[PDB]
């Protein structure tokens, strides 16, 4: 008595993280008088646009098409077939390294959780998009000469090759850039086929 | 009995509670009375004016009350439940639903979709159907104003 | 004695970091002025030239270790200009003491006298303040705004 | 015939409210016939649809901190584990009552009718809030000293303990007890710490 | 004659700590771009990220968005005018009489 709670939780672990990859260890609270476990919270969360609305979801539902033979556990072959349905593929080794980024069995537990923490890399849309907006004097169009003079000199010095390559693809409406649209050419709904 | 003259109706609706003859006078728009005689015979018409005068007002009482009594209506059911909480107040603040549901909601784009999608067409059409009438009137009467 | 409190140190810094574009740990003796402004002090150019700051960018750079002494110095000074020293000044520019001074007259004078303004600082101050269909800039609420600062309650 | 539906809807009904009175002494629980669902229809509800485009997306974003069966499940043993860190103490007296709204297979189809049961619950809004709210003639607040009066008088005379905990805990916005917010702190939109 | 350095320096004061907003915001704007022009270049050949349009839009999700951007515009302005209008005619009708 005062026991039937704490007995029964030893199930939870069996279909989640614990066996599959115990990096994130849990902590079980309750003392023998149960009213004292109430200092064990989960408090504080939404910083910015973490699982970005146009990226994250349409992946988890897609799983049934990636899970080929319908087990939950994507082998290197379940990958091998699905990329053959897409268009371009990586070699075995190139995929074998993605397998090595995970602790092994890319299954419905593992795949999702190895996605779940990875939020750093790209910048959120507003942040990139505001760059020439917080630069024009009060809304006209920003001169491609100033941009060419900056990237070369004032900061990390980009190369002749790096600059004019990234330059070329530019909606240049008469000497000034359509900034937001080139920002969209940097980030938007667009280029597949890259993982997973 | 149906409808009566514009004028000939008034002398019975004066002379009903008698009203002293000298001390009233008929006119065309303005009606003329004396001091004294009028006023308290005009309070007396509350004690006397039953039937239609108080039945318009009473129908308006029933009009109002049928829609708008409120107040006592959901009280009993809530009140029993207040007790169902009050017997447990020492627990209450230690509970489940509190605040984890919130901060993302200013950042997302087209949030309450589906239901507002079933609403969408009617919402588009009738707002315009209204802005058709809810322009045109004052709106033409601007020229008429000038 | 008088000193600079911790709050005074942080405010100077919060700006200074943003001012030093380059990262020399140092500002220029012109930035010495607009920093004191941003810090919510109000000296003249001549006050900065009373203490060793400049028109031009490219002579002597100053550290915070020179700035904070100068900030302690400015904090001691009284000859900045009050409302009173202005309410004096305005009372020849009313052509008949009302408050309501003529815009074109205010233009001719500010460009000629005192420190002298630029074309821009004239046009901008007029466009910033209350021009009516007559042309009557009300000198004292105008001064009271200059005392108040760049941001009232409109975030504009 | 019917037997099998009610095998399920023993475990799914239950759901309001066979084992309710756990701590506090019992009171006539919801009856067992399959017609009585029409009195399970009380007030407090709101109804939604199955699709979500990117609205309830939030659950895919939240998942990782909480999970049980990563197929898609929270099941009978996980209340005894995660809720320890989300809110209240659980007793062996109040078990299926503390679970009363969700006693068994809350699948993707079923999650909707626990979210409707947010606007339903144990007599939500319509009752919980409107209860004190109905006292006054306009924009009120509940008249504190007369609330003390009725608590020691009206039918079931309460005890002093509850009152003194309540006194230090009373949110008196200026000359009357703000019961409306003393309840509605848990809804609104303006913080994010706990519950979940 | 000496009208007036002090008030002219007080002009320059509130004038300057205002326009400086642009010089601050632009300093971080220069940074976001100077990383992204290089992010765009290297991360064009990663192992798990730019799966986006080629087969993925057999699903829903993206589907309605851009349509609704063009449509929602309409819903707002019709409602905004329907709020403001009548109660303008209230104060016009007040005048007319």
């Amino acid at each position: 008595m005062g026991d039937e709670e704490k007995k029964e939780k030893k199930k939870k672990s069996k279909k989640k993280s614990e066996e599959e990859g115990g990096d994130a260890a849990p902590a079980p609270p309750p003392p023998k008088p149960p009213s004292q476990k109430r200092r064990a919270q989960r408090s504080g969360s939404n910083v910015f646009a973490m699982f970005t609305q146009h990226q994250v979801q349409e992946f988890k539902e897609a799983f049934q098409l990636i899970d080929q033979d319908k087990d939950g556990f994507i082998s290197k072959n379940d990958i091998r077939a699905t990329f053959d349905s897409l268009g371009r593929l990586c070699t075995e080794q190139e995929l074998d390294s993605m397998v090595a980024e995970a602790p092994g069995p890319i299954n419905f537990t593992m795949f999702l959780t190895i996605f779940g923490d990875r939020i750093a890399g790209t910048d959120e849309e507003d942040v990139i998009v505001n760059a020439f907006n917080l630069f024009d004097e009060g809304e006209g169009k920003c001169k491609e000469e100033t941009l060419k003079r900056s990237l070369t000199t004032w900061g990390e010095k980009f190369s002749q090759d790096e600059v004019e390559e990234a330059l070329s693809e530019a909606p240049i409406d008469g000497n000034g850039l359509i900034d937001i649209k080139k920002f969209a050419q940097i980030l938007t709904k667009g280029a597949e086929e890259e993982g997973a | 009995k149906g409808f009566v003259d514009a004028k000939k109706v008034t002398e019975a609706v004066l002379g009903a509670i008698q009203l002293d003859a000298n001390d009233y006078r008929l006119g065309n728009t303005k009606v003329f009375f004396r001091a004294g005689v009028l006023g308290r015979l005009e309070e007396m018409r509350d004690d006397r004016l039953g039937k239609i005068v108080t039945w318009l007002q009473a129908w308006i009482r029933w009009y109002l009350s049928k829609k708008e009594f409120k107040k006592l209506q959901e009280q009993r059911v809530a009140l029993l439940v207040i007790q169902r909480n009050l017997r447990k107040f020492l627990t209450l603040r230690n509970w489940l639903w509190y605040k984890l549901y919130i901060k993302v909601k200013p950042l997302l784009t087209m949030a309450k979709v589906e239901d507002e999608l079933k609403a969408l067409e009617e919402k588009l059409k009738k707002a315009l159907e209204s802005l058709e009438k809810e322009e045109k009137v004052r709106k033409d009467i601007e020229v008429q104003n000038v | 004695m008088a000193d600079l409190k911790a709050a005074e140190v942080e405010k100077a810094r919060e700006h200074f970091e943003i001012y030093d574009w380059e990262g020399e740990g140092k500002i220029d003796a012109r930035d010495l002025g607009d920093l004191l402004r941003s810090l919510d002090c109000k000296p003249t150019l001549a006050m900065v030239k009373k203490n060793g700051g400049s028109d031009k960018r490219g002579e002597k750079k100053l550290t915070l270790e020179e700035f904070l002494p100068i900030f302690s110095q400015i904090k001691k000074e009284k000859e900045v200009g009050t409302l009173e020293d202005f309410m004096e000044g305005l009372k020849v520019y009313d052509k008949a003491e009302n408050g309501t001074m003529l815009a074109a007259e205010l233009a001719h004078v500010l460009l000629s006298l005192g420190e002298r303004l630029t074309d821009i600082e004239c046009e901008e101050i007029m466009r910033v303040c209350d021009e009516d269909d007559d042309g009557f800039l009300k000198y004292e609420p105008f001064v009271k705004t200059i005392i108040a600062g760049p941001f009232p309650d409109e975030g504009k």
